[PDB]
């Protein structure tokens, strides 16, 4: 019983099911807050390295001023969604002068996932996705996740893509769910590691983005995200 | 072993059937028990309630579409309140324009002509429910027996539902007498409701499980809930 | 062969078969042309007691001059009817004189025509007879699943076709003039008993129609009342 | 051509349901010789079930049983034959349309076939009967359970029939009814009166 | 099976819609004047209990346009229709009649269309249009069910197809021209019942038949009446 | 398994597809409704995969008006359109009447949704193929019949009740509640009531934050309690347990 | 077919649900008798078990049994040949549709098959009971084992009985069920009433 | 219809999953039964495999051993039956829905099957086991060969029951297992509760 | 339901691929067992191939072969039915969806059930290796041909082994594979972790 917009007898969608199998085909993202910050982590499939380092992309996507995303899967699909919700990203502000709010945002961006899981004759977006934010005149850090079939969820950190599940397990037992990672730096220094799992060396393989309040944000540069590689290194020798 | 001919409401048995409404007709077989009986002066439904759990409600059957007309049903839920509903605008369609209230015949018609498309095109699928019908026009009283398969037919009385053949026969019988209560209606109940009961298994008729509804030469389509059919225990 | 579009190794569209073996299945219906204006007749089958009689019509009038019955789909014959309706009554709004019984059977057989094209349809499941009158006499036609009509002197489907078939081949020969409008009727009456005993277990109730500018007066008029009765009655006789 | 139908012809002309419904018919009756096969092999069972030990000697009612039934599996094989006869005359003009009717007449004809077949497990069990006693009856130099063994020997083969006889009873009726349903589609599988479409 | 491609191309939907055409039992046939057109077809009524006026595979198209079918009933009776009607809008959005050739050129076009699309399923019938018009004289062109058309100088339509046929492709041989050499219908008419009666080893009451003759720009059916007539005609001088 | 494809009917006239998505429901958490003649409550049990996903972003258990609660049970993608319907369809009413709609009258426009499923369309148009994978627990309370307890099932019908189970353990409750439940009821009883039945044919240990809590009343509307309140009224309940 | 539908008719008319329930009824109670046959072997085993070597002559208790088993294989497998019987001239005309009721008829003659099979495995075992011990109590003239293997073809074949009488009560039960559930279809296998279209 | 359903509930009543449960429970310990059959049969293929030659005359050792297996098939065997004897009474009208219960219960006595054929191409090899010896033990006038072949005609019906033992066991387990999950399917196959749609 | 998990756990709790690896890891370096049953076998053919007639007297030389062979598919056989076991252990409750993870274990089990049929064809041939020759070695009385088939059933017998060990060697090296990529398949056959949609 697969080909979905029908019923298993246990009452499934199977189709919708697979498309998550996907998500973890393809690369890893993973994202963590403080009281202040919000970081987005990811890994580079560094494989057929004979182009152009310059222009050729990069995971975390900015769709506002204020707030950027990230996922795992189909680039094909990813790319198609991003735009989309940046448009909504305007149309909104458009028609309401207020920017959007980034729990608003998410549904927008599920109720597309959950759009292509309805009609016969179209297939979901093999991605899940990582987004995250400061809402307008506002300074609580929002991180949720969106997936495939069409649901939404906050996150104090999560993880998505292949070897989720392993990180996953670090970072639950390393996140104070009492008190979140106070510091900017250190809340760096955290993701920076859970990552140092799948990586398998070089900060070649890791990329970090970071957002504060008031619509700043800001990439992060080789060299800055392996001063940490190494000041980890470093206390993993010391143990 | 196998059967190939049952596909879709669009294709024909070699014989000449359409399996797809023959099985329609029994869903409205797994239904709840509701009976229909007429005379000269007026015209009544008696329907069995039935809830489904014990801390839960009973699902009602009657349903008005003017002051001189309604229907009980069985099978169902939703494509009886479609039909009832598409039921509802053709009468107001007539008062509003004529201004004339309409006649029974012709909203068999009407209920035929509209269940009749489902079983000549492809992707849907038939109506799962029965309807017995009861008004009172210029002809006097009248009542009705609609089937999925798009046929109506006027009735003196009858039943429909699971064991609704027990009643089918009470009132078969009794006919020659209750064709003549004329003039007064809890007669014409206390009759239909014999008729009823006389196809209980599970167990007896209470305040609950009961419902009644009525309409005749000066009394306009009204229904008897619960404690207020107490009576007719 | 399982389609309706479709067409088997040597030309056959077998959905339509079947639709016929429907049609044969339902009850008998007839009709006949006679002297001027026709004459129909149908079986209504009483399975209990608790039907009202001079009830349930299975013929029905078209325009204002144009009998019409038939058999197999009772819902099919009913939804056919409404078309033919429409078509009438536009064209009457159109031209102004009332539509040509020739061509109406087509505009009605193209109708059933269409519905043996597409797959996503199914077949119509009547035969239909019926005829009314004009400027140049009376004819009567009996329409099929397949589409194709014709002119007959009179015609059956349902059931007992062959019954009043046989029944229908004598009258052409005693009376090769045409019988009388008033004949017509009570013979039609007797035919149909004569037909019935298949359902012989099962009691019945007939009904009758008919046009003639003499009888009718150009109209279609529904045989009920006191002609009505002694038709049966002469039936009633020959039943012997 | 002309030559060519005259020959299928001729041929459907000598056989049809005139024949077969007085095997049908034959067979109905005829039941009681069945019926008849039975009660006989019964009161048989019991004289050897209770007919205490011996010297040996080929007993005269046994074969007189064997031989009336080996004689009825004969006439009713010959009589379904002659049924089997009567449909593969009618097989028309193998195509794929109108299968209707022809596969009745291929169903019919498997379950005909059956009952051929079960008249030939047992329908030569007489020279089978007395087979297994000369093989028996020698080694006529004495276990004392070889003496017991011809006594069963005699009352095994009365049960065979006794059995034989009951599911063979079954299988005839199922026969008749089976036919007594069908038959018009096997004689005429086809129709063809559908050209009131062209 | 179904309206797209076979292995080898032939998709035969298209092929069984032939037999279908044919399967009806009836035999057409045409031959040209020479200020005239005729067609040959058989009228067999059955059912005792019918009208022959009712029955006829021949049509009047147009004023001067006929049309034969050896095809089932109902799905002549459409394309009957259709053309009938293209023929009438033609007129009107163009200035002047519209001629034989032309009409089967739609005609085809248009079960070629169907065929592609698969907006429905083909007619089984094969429509043999005739007339004269004054750009060609008497016209005579065919169609088939596979979307198609093409010329004959005189042709057929039925079960038995070529044997109609070769008699008269023999009669041309001989008579060498292309046509029929005679200045009346009744005598043409006189010829081509006779170039059947001979192809069929069998013989036609005044019933049995139906045939149709295209003049200079007035079409009409052969009734009842003048076909036995010809009969007559053609009895002593055989 | 011929007779598994939406609007075909079993020789016994009987559709599967509908029948199946209601084994969806069955899949998900543990929802409980009791209504009393003081009040209604709604209590859910939450189940999360991780301590990191923050409880509170299961929406379980949400506002459809100030008078109508509601929790879901199954599919949380499906849920997230009726109760978007439902929120749309109950102002629209405020918009034209001036007034409030009465619960079932807003539970049928719910149920009106839910089957308005078309394969193709015999006559009407009806854009979304199946059923849904949800059920609902519509709990307000109009002044015609005061306090009302429903329940929404795909199939487009539904039911009025006293006290009403979905979810996992949906017999495991519903045999408890079976017996447990009378009229003079009293909010503070019902609650505990809840809170009991879900601890028992829950899974883990009992706690706020696997467990969402609410309810309405005539005086404030509809309030879904807060950590705290929940977390206390544990207390007074797996104290009781120690007596009888 | 005035005389044609006399026969079907008479023939339906001499077996029915009337006789079947005195089946299920009779091999009901019946199976005490084979509860029984069981019992009996049982006891048995253990005196062959243990009952020391001898010097041959066949033992009466052992054949008391044995024709006690196969003397119940008889009755039961002529019951089901009725039961058999019941359905057979119930099979409706064959064709393409209504076939729900037609499947059940069948699919509970494959049930019943079995059982007749299973009663002819071992329903002859008497018969081959003594027919392996005339060539065990030859070879008189003494394999110390060979002495062994005839206290063993006694127990081995009261094995077999205790077994065939096991499985035996079962696929009885199994049978009584299964008609019990279905059985108005199978009488009643096409209704018809559906004519409320036409 | 009073009486039938009487018949199908006095059935069906005894005999239960709390039946069953203790079939399952006590083939659960009594493995241990087979853990030892084994290790029995392996501490005797040594003193085969080394106990050079001999003069014959019956191993009391070797019987005890087949006599302690024949002995579980037996037990085993008849507790099958017993579980088959439970489904086989559950088994619902037969139609075409709710056929998931139903297959279920199929596919278990399909397994259960197979454990039943295991203990029958082996619960003989006793009257088997002295079987080719009587043919072994002859030709007592001597190939040195013979001899040997009388060496490994014991060890090699010693190996057969180590591994039939082993074999055995697994089977055993799996059904264990199988049974234990479904179970519940296997007595309740139809629900039925589904009319919250009428 | 207390009681029920706690067999179905304790047994799983008894054997997992902790006890698989070793199978794997086992019958990996014991190849060399077979590497070497094949070579000894080699360098036999050739004396018998050439070691020109005799007088007969068994062979010393070809016993320690087959007892070091059949000794051998007896290890094997055990080790496959301890394989076998984990997985029955581990068929979840039977349905219609997960299958997925089911089918594997299914097609493994296919597959080693392969091994140890083969390990059956010719794990038995010491008792029949020498189970012709007592019928080749008799006949002492002389066909010259004879005595040259004596020189062949020895060397014949000889080439079995080879053989049965080269194909064997085979069957496990693929058997290895087959377990090495699957298996936490076998183990974890159905996830359900897909409640994130509920
Ligand atoms: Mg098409």
């Amino acid at each position: 019983d697969r080909a979905l917009s029908i019923f298993s007898p246990d009452g499934h969608i199977f189709q919708v099911e697979y498309a998550l199998e996907a998500v973890k085909r393809g690369t890893c993202a993973v994202g963590v807050k403080g009281k202040n910050c919000v970081v987005l982590g990811c890994e580079r499939r560094s494989t057929l390295k004979l182009q152009d380092t310059r222009i050729t992309p990069s995971k975390v996507s900015k769709i506002d001023s204020h707030v950027v995303l990230s996922f795992s899967g189909l680039n094909a699909d990813s790319r198609i969604l991003i735009e989309k919700a940046r448009v909504e990203a305007q149309s909104h502000r458009l028609t309401l002068e207020d920017p959007v709010t980034v729990e608003y945002l998410t549904r927008y961006v599920a109720g597309v996932q959950q759009r292509y899981t309805q009609s016969g004759g179209v297939r979901p977006f093999g991605v899940s996705t990582l987004i995250a934010g400061f809402d307008p005149r506002d300074d609580e850090p929002k991180l949720y996740q969106t997936e495939p079939s069409g649901i939404y969820s906050s996150w104090s950190a999560q993880t998505i893509g292949r070897n989720s599940k392993t990180v996953r397990e670090f970072l639950e037992k390393n996140y104070d769910r009492k008190e979140p990672p106070a510091t900017v730096e250190e809340c760096v220094k955290l993701t920076v590691r859970s990552l140092l799992e799948v990586v398998q060396t070089g900060a070649k393989n890791i990329e970090i983005t970071v957002v504060k309040p008031d619509s700043d944000i800001v990439a992060l540069s080789s060299e800055e995200i392996n001063q940490y590689v190494t000041q980890i290194e470093q206390e993993k020798q010391e143990q | 072993f196998r059967n190939n001919y049952d596909g879709d409401t669009v294709t024909f048995s070699p014989t000449g059937r359409l399996f797809q409404v023959e099985y329609a007709l029994e869903a409205i077989k797994q239904g709840s028990v509701t009976v229909g009986l007429r005379s000269n002066t007026h015209a009544v439904l008696v329907a069995l309630k039935r809830n489904a759990d014990e801390l839960s409600s009973y699902q009602k059957k009657i349903i008005k579409c003017d002051e001189h007309m309604g229907l009980s049903l069985a099978g169902l839920a939703p494509d009886a309140r479609v039909l009832s509903n598409y039921l509802r605008q053709q009468c107001n369609y007539s008062s509003l324009v004529f201004n004339r209230k309409l006649a029974v015949e012709r909203a068999g018609h009407l209920l035929c002509d509209k269940a009749q498309k489902n079983t000549q095109s492809y992707g849907g699928r038939p109506y799962g429910v029965g309807l017995l019908i009861i008004g009172y026009d210029k002809s006097g009283a009248h009542l009705l027996e609609f089937q999925p398969s798009g046929n109506v037919t006027e009735l003196y009385g009858t039943a429909i539902g699971a064991r609704s053949q027990g009643a089918k026969t009470y009132l078969e019988r009794t006919l020659d007498t209750f064709i003549k209560i004329d003039g007064n209606p809890d007669e014409l109940i206390k009759a239909g409701v014999e008729a009823i009961s006389q196809s209980l298994r599970d167990e007896s008729l209470t305040v609950d499980n009961l419902s009644i509804a009525i309409v005749g030469k000066d009394t306009p389509f009204t229904i008897y809930d619960g404690e207020a059919v107490a009576k007719y225990i | 062969d399982l389609s309706n579009s479709v067409f088997s190794p040597d030309g056959r569209n077998f959905q339509v078969e079947y639709a016929v073996k429907a049609v044969e299945n339902g009850t008998t219906s007839i009709g006949i042309k006679c002297n001027d204006g026709v004459v129909f007749a149908v079986e209504k089958l009483i399975t209990s007691k608790l039907l009202v009689p001079q009830k349930n019509v299975k013929i029905q009038v078209v325009d204002r001059h144009i009998g019409c019955v038939y058999s197999g789909l009772i819902p099919d014959g009913r939804h056919l009817v409404n078309r033919g309706r429409e078509e009438a009554a536009s064209f009457k709004k159109l031209y102004k004189t009332p539509i040509p019984i020739p061509a109406f059977a087509d505009r009605l057989g193209q109708y059933v025509q269409a519905h043996t094209l597409y797959n996503s349809v199914r077949p119509f499941g009547v035969s239909t007879i019926f005829g009314g009158v004009d400027k140049n006499g009376a004819h009567l036609y009996m329409l099929e699943p397949s589409g194709s009509y014709w002119g007959y002197k009179g015609a059956a489907t349902g059931k007992g076709r062959q019954s009043a078939k046989a029944e229908l081949e004598k009258l052409v020969d005693h009376h090769p003039e045409g019988l009388s409008a008033r004949e017509a009727v009570k013979q039609a009456a007797k035919i149909i008993y004569l037909a019935h005993e298949d359902n012989k277990e099962k009691d019945f109730e007939l009904e009758i129609s008919w046009c003639s500018l003499s009888e009718t007066n150009g109209l279609h008029k529904f045989v009920k009342g006191d002609l009505l009765q002694e038709a049966i009655d002469f039936a009633q006789k020959e039943i012997n | 051509a002309a030559l060519i139908q005259n020959l299928r012809d001729s041929y459907t002309e000598t056989s049809s349901f005139a024949v077969i419904e007085e095997w049908a018919a034959g067979t109905l009756q005829e039941i009681e010789g069945i019926a008849k096969a039975a009660a006989e092999a019964h009161g048989v069972i019991r004289n050897s079930t209770y007919g205490r030990a011996q010297a040996e000697k080929s007993p005269e009612q046994l074969l007189g049983v064997l031989q009336r039934y080996q004689d009825l599996c004969h006439n009713v094989y010959c009589q379904a034959e002659t049924i089997r006869t009567v449909i593969a005359i009618r097989i028309p003009e193998h195509k794929e349309e109108d299968n209707l009717g022809v596969a009745v007449q291929h169903a019919v004809l498997k379950i005909i076939d059956e009952l051929e077949i079960k008249t030939l497990g047992s329908g030569e069990k007489s020279g089978s009967g007395g087979a297994p006693t000369p093989i028996g009856m020698y080694a006529l130099r004495e276990s004392p359970s070889l003496l017991l063994e011809l006594r069963q020997i005699d009352a095994d083969f009365m049960l065979k029939v006794e059995l034989a006889t009951t599911h063979l009873s079954t299988m005839v009726r199922a026969v008749i009814n089976a036919y007594l349903l069908n038959w018009k589609k096997l004689i005429q599988p086809r129709t063809g009166t559908d050209h009131m479409v062209s | 099976h179904i309206t797209i491609f076979s292995p080898e191309g032939r998709l035969y939907q298209v092929e069984y819609a032939f037999k279908a055409t044919n399967q009806t039992n009836i035999n057409s046939l045409a031959v040209r004047g020479k200020d005239c057109t005729v067609v040959i077809s058989q009228k067999k009524v059955p059912d005792k209990l019918l009208d022959p006026t009712t029955v006829s595979y021949i049509f009047c198209i147009s004023r001067t346009i006929g049309m034969v079918v050896n095809g089932p009933i109902p799905d002549a009776r459409n394309a009957a229709l259709r053309a009938k009607a293209e023929a009438a809008e033609f007129r009107y959005k163009y200035g002047y009649d519209m001629p034989c050739d032309v009409l089967a050129k739609r005609m085809a076009n248009l079960s070629q269309i169907y065929t592609q699309r698969a907006y429905m399923r083909p007619l089984g019938v094969i429509l043999t249009f005739v007339s004269v018009d004054e750009e060609l004289g008497p016209s005579i062109y065919k169609t088939d069910p596979a979307g198609y058309y093409v010329g004959y100088k005189a042709t057929a339509t039925g079960p038995k197809q070529q044997e109609i046929t070769t008699n008269l492709e023999n009669h041309f041989k001989k008579s060498k021209i292309d046509h029929i050499n005679e200045e009346s219908w009744e005598k043409v008419v006189e010829f081509a019942i006779t170039h059947m009666i001979d192809a069929l080893g069998t013989e036609f009451s005044k019933n049995d038949l139906e045939v149709g003759v295209a003049t200079k720009d007035k079409f009409f059916t052969l009734s009842a009446e003048n076909i036995e007539e010809r009969l007559v005609a053609i009895a002593e001088q055989d | 398994e011929y007779d598994r494809g939406v609007s075909t009917f079993s020789p016994e006239g009987r559709l599967f597809q509908v029948e199946y998505s209601l084994e969806a429901i069955k899949l998900g958490s543990t929802a409980i409704g009791i209504a009393t003649k003081e009040g209604v409550v709604l209590g859910v049990e939450k189940r999360a995969t991780s301590p990191l996903l923050e409880s509170d972003s299961i929406e379980k258990i949400v506002e459809i008006d100030r008078h109508i609660g509601c929790a879901m049970s199954g599919l949380t993608a499906d849920a997230r359109s009726m109760i978007e319907h439902a929120r749309t369809a109950a102002v629209t009413h405020n918009l034209y009447y001036d007034e409030d709609i009465n619960v079932e009258s807003l539970t049928q426009s719910v149920c009106d949704l839910a089957l308005r499923f078309g394969e193709g369309a015999s006559g009407e148009e009806r854009l979304m193929s199946r059923p849904f994978g949800v059920a609902l627990l519509i709990a307000g309370h109009d002044a015609d019949d005061g306090y009302q307890l429903f329940h929404a099932e795909p199939s487009g019908t539904f039911y009025r009740y006293n006290a009403k189970a979905i979810g996992s353990g949906s017999e495991g409750a519903q045999a408890e509640l079976l017996n447990e439940w009378h009229s003079s009821l009293t909010l503070k009883e019902a609650e505990l009531l809840v809170l009991k039945i879900l601890k028992q044919v829950m899974e883990e240990k009992l706690d706020e934050n696997n467990a969402q809590l609410s309810c309405i009343t005539k005086q404030d509307g509809f309030k879904i309690y807060d950590n705290e309140k929940t977390a206390e009224l544990i207390k007074e309940l797996k104290e009781k347990e120690a007596a009888e």
